């Protein structure tokens, strides 16, 4: 009896972290049609319905959302699905040429005076011995001045050439499932005040994660999920003022954003089977595109996170917001795109207040481009093609991305300034809860069988 | 002759532990799972766990987990609850209640009045 | 996370008459398996809560056809004809597929005299 | 109602409870392990990668005398170095996550150990093969 | 001449054949299931795919304890409810591909009545071994 | 010093050795035969190549009834025709490669016999469990 034996186990439920490659899910609705989309996979496999979730009781696991894998891998794949979206479509080498460019002056406001450019320029047709005369409008900040006559040129020219985007494809993100593949599992921290890091003690096994809609922007995280308690402010490590805090509402802020021009589009045939969208005029007055949120919600939401931030710099601290150092136009605006048109707003009102120990609205102007760098890349620049008519879109901001700056010893006072730029942050805000584990089906315990000889 | 006994009243202090049963007779105790069930005229009924006796696999919900704690005895076909930090929210009547997979709360129990008193 | 939503919280009824209650599920109540587990249980004043229907359509055990319900997914009704006066009492919905559980919010039938 | 004996009998649903009583849901693990252009080359390395694994894992198995078996009694016997712990404790008390972080040491030990019992036992087969 | 018998011993050649003379031949199918740039993505593809359904299909039969075995007699009892039929008239008169069509009903329980009976097996057997 | 021994003990490292010998590091071979964008689809066909050669063999030594062992004794007779030589001879003297040239000629005939063997022990199996 005493005499204990070794007895083998295969299938025993116990794993280890492991990183591995996932496999997308999405909803079957998307397979109806509309196909025309960035963010539409083929590879991504009908989403299997009544999901289950099996809670694991009595289990604490470790997670971390900043070393977490499974956030690289939805950048990579983010990424790649951009690029092979972009494929197909018509490459803007014959637009790097000279442009005669004059200003808009056709009913514009004066805070629209010089942002719009009347550009004429020659261009080849379908036929290789032929050109045509044409013109189109221009962004102030896509067009670069060379030297009387005034003569222009797109900024992407003397370092790659442009590809338009397909103007069929939609940038409107949809929901993406990631699936754990055999002999791996993914862990779902259900705790509602997890800061992101350490023991979760309530966790659950699930097979794919929440559908999660690859949302691109900066300084404000829009269409995200909410925290269902309280304001979560997560960072690496809060004390160091280099690491970037993620800040996620519990209660969401509406955005308003518009472009009011009625925009016009015009087809310039560049080649055999090769089109140009351009911008014809546009019809009535010319306005600036600006976002509007309510004054009231904005204050009581920064009121919100400023006592979740006290929590970690101290009850007696002066919190401060300011907008943006500097930088790219991309990390100093808040930067998104609203129904396939490239938005930049300034976000200085939004980020101007000083907090003490103890039906408005805010509109905030917003600059369009039609020259995209997107993932920080240099040298793949995408062309927007100009949408008709007027451009509006309403939109939840669900979090914030906050950089801190470094105090000379304790000053008592802690200003927060908008960050992003990294797209990471923003898989990070949604995947924080989640993580990849191996199975180790092979076990041996001791019981008290012996084997025949 | 399928019947769940449990105790009618216990009266206990708040901050204290109490052991409630749940006696099984008249039907193979291992085939069916107990669940319990609070019966409280402002919370309504909530659904606290269930035992497997077999495996002595223990479900809660997130609405009472922890203090709760279950347990089971396969010999004397018992299955009881352990509540601990009791407050006057806790005062209720529970029902121990049988289940079998796919199947349904046929037969239940006489209740359990409890009160958290000094 | 399933919430049961019971509407009416109070349901007037003349004895010999047909009284119905709705009660209507958050998500969809249907497991993998194809069943949908939602079942109807009536408290009596004193007495521990009774199981009536299974399955939300089939019969517990020779409960009386007056106890039919009838419903899918989102939407589940019981219905009672002949209303008599042993069926006064609580009567709640239950779903039983995903964990946690969750009771109805309560309809209290009410004879009428 | 199903009834939570359905979750028990789920993918890791006996995760949290005793090994004793996770010891009668192996299968579902066991069959997990085989559930089923760059996109696709990586999809392709991971399931080849998933049964280059569990081939490796019934190879031991084998090796071990245990081919075919989820669960495999064997003749070596089990030293109080590795864990003097009895043996109603670590069969209702704990559970294979803390069991694994216990003997995660001894491991490579109690494999040496099962594959030099199975090649003696083979051997021992073989010998009173050579005698009747 | 080479006979006609090696058509009966080629691949599905006895898929005509009274399921009790192709009982004879299953080591042809069997060793069929393993025989051996879009192009050799798809082809890669099916290879890995075969290779998967040929573990699957081992993992059953081992988690039935019918591990290396083509023909594996176990201890669940035939029940009359699945097929009435006689002994003479399966073994004599169908074919397998019949036969499959008449029980096609019945086989998953067929399947978890044989997992259940390998587990209480097993667990007899190390009960058994609790004991010696 | 870690000793010559560990050399025996490495992959191939018993080829020069005596297959009475050699045939005490089989394990190491059966380990190395699962050992683990043009140049992506290259690697990942090799690996299924090798994949589906393993299972092949596995299969084989199934179908022999060899399943599970590294070392497998049957009821086959061994003919003289194949090879006259003594056991002390073969077991002593030779190695496995020079054993392999002398009967590689009769390697096909011998794997028929095994099948033979295994399929008559499968059906008298079955036939006296018609018995019992
Ligand atoms: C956060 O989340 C919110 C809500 O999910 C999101 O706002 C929504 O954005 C989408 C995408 O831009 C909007 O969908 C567009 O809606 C307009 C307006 O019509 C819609 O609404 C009316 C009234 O409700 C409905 O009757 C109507 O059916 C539409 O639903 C449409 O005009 C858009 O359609 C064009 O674009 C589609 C892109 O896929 C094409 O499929 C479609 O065919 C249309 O293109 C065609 O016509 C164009 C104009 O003639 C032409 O230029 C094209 O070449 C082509 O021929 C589109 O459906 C939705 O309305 C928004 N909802 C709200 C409440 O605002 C935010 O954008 C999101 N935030 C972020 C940052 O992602
Ligand atoms: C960006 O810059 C471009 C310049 O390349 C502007 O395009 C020009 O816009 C002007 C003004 O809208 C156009 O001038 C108008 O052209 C019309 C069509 O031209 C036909 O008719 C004239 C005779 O009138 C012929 O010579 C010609 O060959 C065509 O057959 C005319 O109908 C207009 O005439 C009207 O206005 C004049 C004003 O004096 C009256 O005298 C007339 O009686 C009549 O009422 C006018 O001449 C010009 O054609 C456009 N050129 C091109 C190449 O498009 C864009 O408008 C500008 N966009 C923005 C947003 O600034
Ligand atoms: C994000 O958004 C914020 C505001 O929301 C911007 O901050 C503003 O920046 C501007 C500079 O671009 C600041 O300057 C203001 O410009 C006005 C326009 O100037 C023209 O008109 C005056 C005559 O009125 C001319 O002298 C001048 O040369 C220009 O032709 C001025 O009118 C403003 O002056 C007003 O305020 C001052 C101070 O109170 C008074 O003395 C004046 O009499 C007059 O009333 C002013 O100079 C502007 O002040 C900034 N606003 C705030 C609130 O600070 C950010 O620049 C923007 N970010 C980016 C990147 O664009
Ligand atoms: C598109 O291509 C056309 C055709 O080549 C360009 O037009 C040409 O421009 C040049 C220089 O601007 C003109 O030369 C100048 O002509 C004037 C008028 O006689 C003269 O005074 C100057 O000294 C100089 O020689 C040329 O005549 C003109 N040709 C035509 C047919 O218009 C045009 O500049 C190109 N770009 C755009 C935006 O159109
Ligand atoms: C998120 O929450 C986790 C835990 O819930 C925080 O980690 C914990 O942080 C505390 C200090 O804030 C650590 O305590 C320290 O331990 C070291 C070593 O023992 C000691 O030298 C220090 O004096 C201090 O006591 C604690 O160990 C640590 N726990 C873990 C598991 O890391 C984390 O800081 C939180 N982060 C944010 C952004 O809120
Ligand atoms: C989170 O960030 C804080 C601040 O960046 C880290 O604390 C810092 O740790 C460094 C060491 O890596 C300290 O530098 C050392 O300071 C001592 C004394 O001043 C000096 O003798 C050493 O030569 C070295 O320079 C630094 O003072 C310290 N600062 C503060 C404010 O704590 C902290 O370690 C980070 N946490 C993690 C988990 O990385
Ligand atoms: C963002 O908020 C601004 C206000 O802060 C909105 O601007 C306002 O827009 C409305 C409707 O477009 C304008 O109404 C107009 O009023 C005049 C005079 O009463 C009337 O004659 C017109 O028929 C029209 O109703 C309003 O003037 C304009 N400005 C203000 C100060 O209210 C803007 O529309 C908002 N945009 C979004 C996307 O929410
Ligand atoms: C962003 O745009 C949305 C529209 O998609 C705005 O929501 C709408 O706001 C108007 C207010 O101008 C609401 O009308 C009001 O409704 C209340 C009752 O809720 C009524 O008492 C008022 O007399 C007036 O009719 C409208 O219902 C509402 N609709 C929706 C679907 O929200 C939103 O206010 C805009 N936000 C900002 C910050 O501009
Ligand atoms: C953040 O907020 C501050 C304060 O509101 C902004 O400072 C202001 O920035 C503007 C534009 O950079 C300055 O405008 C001036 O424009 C004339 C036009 O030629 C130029 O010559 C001047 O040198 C100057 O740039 C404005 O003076 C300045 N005001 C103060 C008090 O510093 C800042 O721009 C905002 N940054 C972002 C990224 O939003
Ligand atoms: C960021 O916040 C500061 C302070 O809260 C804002 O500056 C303030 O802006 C208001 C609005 O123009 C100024 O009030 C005005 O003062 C002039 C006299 O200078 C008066 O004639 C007007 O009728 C109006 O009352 C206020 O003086 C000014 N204070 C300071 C210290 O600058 C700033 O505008 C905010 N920036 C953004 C982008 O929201
Ligand atoms: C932005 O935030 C708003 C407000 O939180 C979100 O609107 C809310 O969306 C949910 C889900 O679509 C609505 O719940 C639904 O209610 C209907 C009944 O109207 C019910 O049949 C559904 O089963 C579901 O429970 C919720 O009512 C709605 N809030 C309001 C005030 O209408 C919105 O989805 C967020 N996302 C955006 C704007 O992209
Ligand atoms: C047309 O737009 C240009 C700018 O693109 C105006 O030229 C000047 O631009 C500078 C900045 O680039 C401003 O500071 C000046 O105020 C602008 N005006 C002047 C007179 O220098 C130009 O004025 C606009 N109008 C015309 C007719 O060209
Ligand atoms: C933007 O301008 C276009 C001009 O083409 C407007 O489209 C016209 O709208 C009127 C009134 O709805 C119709 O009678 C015309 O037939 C339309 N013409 C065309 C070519 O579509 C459009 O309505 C404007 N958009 C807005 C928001 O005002
Ligand atoms: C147990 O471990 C000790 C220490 O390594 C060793 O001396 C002893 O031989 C081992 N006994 C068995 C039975 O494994
Ligand atoms: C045979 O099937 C019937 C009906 O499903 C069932 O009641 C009986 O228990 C089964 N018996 C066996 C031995 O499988
Ligand atoms: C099956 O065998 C029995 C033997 O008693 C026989 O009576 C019966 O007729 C046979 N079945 C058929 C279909 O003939
Ligand atoms: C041995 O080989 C000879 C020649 O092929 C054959 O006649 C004989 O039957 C074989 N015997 C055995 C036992 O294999
Ligand atoms: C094989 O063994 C026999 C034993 O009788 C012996 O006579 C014979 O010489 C041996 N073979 C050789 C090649 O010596």
């Amino acid at each position: 009896a005493e005499n204990l034996w070794v007895t083998v186990y295969y299938g025993v439920p116990v794993w280890k972290d492991a990183e591995t490659t996932l496999f997308c899910a999405s909803d079957a609705k998307a397979y109806e049609t509309e196909k025309h989309n960035v963010w539409a996979t083929h590879a991504c496999v009908p989403t299997d319905p009544n999901p289950q979730e099996i809670h694991l009781e009595n289990v604490t696991e470790e997670f971390n959302m900043w070393k977490n894998n499974m956030v690289e891998q939805m950048h990579t794949d983010i990424i790649s699905l951009w690029d092979q979206s972009l494929k197909p479509c018509v490459k803007l080498t014959p637009l790097c040429v000279t442009l005669q460019c004059t200003n808009v002056t056709n009913n514009i406001t004066d805070d629209m005076r010089g942002e719009l450019k009347n550009c004429s320029f020659n261009m080849t047709t379908e036929l290789r011995d032929k050109k045509q005369k044409v013109y189109s409008l221009f962004y102030r900040l896509d067009v670069v001045q060379i030297n009387s006559n005034k003569e222009y040129r797109l900024i992407n020219c003397n370092t790659s050439a442009c590809t338009q985007a397909c103007p069929k494809v939609s940038f409107e993100p949809i929901p993406i499932h990631y699936c754990a593949p055999a002999g791996f599992a993914i862990l779902k921290c259900k705790d509602k005040k997890f800061n992101g890091t350490g023991p979760c003690p309530s966790v659950s096994t699930v097979q794919c994660t929440h559908g999660i809609k690859p949302v691109v922007s900066t300084q404000l995280l829009l269409n995200g999920s909410l925290a269902e308690e309280e304001v979560m402010i997560r960072s690496e490590n809060i004390t160091n003022n280099a690491k970037n805090i993620l800040v996620q509402f519990n209660t969401p802020v509406q955005i308003n954003c518009t472009r009011p021009n009625n925009n016009t589009r015009k087809s310039i045939r560049i080649g055999p089977g090769q089109a140009f969208y351009a911008t014809g005029d546009i019809i009535g007055d010319i306005r600036q595109a600006h976002c509007n949120v309510s004054k009231a919600t904005w204050n009581e939401t920064l009121g919100k996170v400023v006592k979740q931030l006290r929590k970690h710099f101290g009850n007696n601290t002066i919190i401060r917001f300011a907008n943006s150092s500097g930088g790219d136009l991309e990390v100093t605006t808040h930067s998104f795109n609203c129904g396939g048109e490239f938005f930049y707003c300034n976000t200085s009102g939004l980020f101007n207040s000083t907090w003490i120990s103890n039906n408005d609205s805010i509109t905030l102007p917003c600059r369009i481009k039609q020259i995209i760098n997107m993932w920080q890349r240099i040298g793949q620049c995408m062309y927007a093609p100009p949408i008709q008519g007027v451009i509006r879109c309403v939109s939840n901001i669900t979090g914030l991305i906050l950089t801190r700056d470094g105090g000379s010893t304790n000053s008592t006072t802690e200003t927060f300034r908008p960050g992003g730029g990294d797209m990471r942050d923003n898989w990070r805000s949604e995947l924080y809860k989640y993580k990849v584990v191996k199975i180790e089906p092979l076990g041996v315990a001791p019981t008290r069988c012996k084997r025949r000889v | 002759q399928a019947q769940l006994q449990q105790s009618g009243t216990e009266l206990v202090r708040p901050g204290a532990s109490v052991t409630l049963s749940c006696k099984a007779s008249g039907y193979k105790f291992n085939d069916y799972e107990i669940h319990w069930v609070k019966q409280t005229p402002v919370h309504g009924l909530e659904w606290i766990g269930a035992i497997v006796p077999e495996t002595g696999f223990t479900a809660y919900s997130q609405k009472f987990r922890g203090k709760a704690l279950l347990t089971a005895d396969k010999s004397s076909s018992t299955v009881y609850m352990d509540l601990r930090s009791l407050t006057s929210a806790d005062s209720a009547v529970f029902y121990c209640s049988r289940l079998q997979l796919f199947g349904y709360f046929d037969v239940w129990g006489t209740g359990t009045t409890v009160i958290v008193s000094s | 996370d399933v919430l049961m939503t019971q509407n009416p919280l109070s349901l007037p009824v003349s004895l010999g008459d047909q009284a119905s209650i709705s009660c209507r599920s958050s998500q969809s109540v249907v497991y993998s398996d194809g069943n949908a587990y939602l079942e109807w249980y009536l408290q009596k004043p004193g007495q521990s809560p009774k199981l009536l229907i299974y399955k939300a359509s089939n019969r517990f055990s020779g409960v009386p056809d007056r106890f039919s319900a009838s419903g899918s997914g989102t939407d589940f009704t019981l219905r009672i004809s002949r209303v008599e006066t042993e069926d006064l009492g609580l009567y709640y919905c239950f779903q039983g597929t995903h964990i946690p559980y969750t009771f109805g919010g309560g309809t209290k039938l009410e004879m009428k005299r | 109602a199903v009834g939570i004996g359905a979750v028990f009998l789920g993918f890791l649903g006996a995760a949290g409870s005793t090994m004793g009583a996770a010891s009668m849901t192996l299968t579902v693990q066991a069959r997990n392990l085989l559930s089923g252009t760059v996109w696709g080359i990586k999809q392709l390395q991971a399931r080849v990668l998933a049964v280059e694994r569990y081939l490796r894992d019934q190879q031991l198995l084998g090796i071990w005398g245990c081919s075919g078996k989820l669960i495999c009694c064997t003749n070596v016997p089990w030293n109080s170095s590795w864990s003097n712990r009895n043996l109603s404790e670590i069969w209702d008390n704990m559970t294979w996550l803390q069991w694994d972080k216990e003997i995660s040491n001894y491991t490579q030990i109690i494999y040496g150990l099962l594959e030099e019992s199975q090649n003696q036992q083979e051997k021992n087969e073989q010998d009173l093969l050579a005698l009747d």
